[PDB]
């Protein structure tokens, strides 16, 4: 996260992502815009393979 | 013509021939054809399975 050179918005940010970074709220919403928000789930088409006759 | 087509199905599986045109092409690819044929029947078990 990007804050003007000498701002003092920036120290309570640097206090704000390394709590949320901490908690796994970053985390989450990984899980959520990647996983949540995917067409695929990685495993759940990992879990779908099931093939036939032989050519 | 009539007489070996029976001895090409009794080289289709099993069941070994009587008549044998004993080592002349007859014989060796006669084998070929038996050769490719088993590996249809063990794919078959292998596929149903």
């Amino acid at each position: 996260i990007a804050t003007p050179k000498g701002s003092s918005l920036g120290t309570p940010v640097n206090l704000a992502v390394l709590k949320l970074s901490e908690q796994g709220v970053l985390d989450k919403l990984k899980n959520k815009w990647w996983y949540d928000k995917g067409e695929c789930g990685a495993k759940d088409s990992g879990s779908k393979e099931k093939t036939s006759a032989l050519s | 013509i009539f007489n070996s087509l029976w001895f090409s199905l009794g080289a289709f599986m099993q069941q070994g021939c009587d008549i044998s045109p004993r080592s002349l092409s007859g014989r060796i690819v006669g084998g070929v054809w038996w050769f490719f044929t088993l590996i249809i029947i063990s794919s078959y078990t292998a596929n149903l399975a």
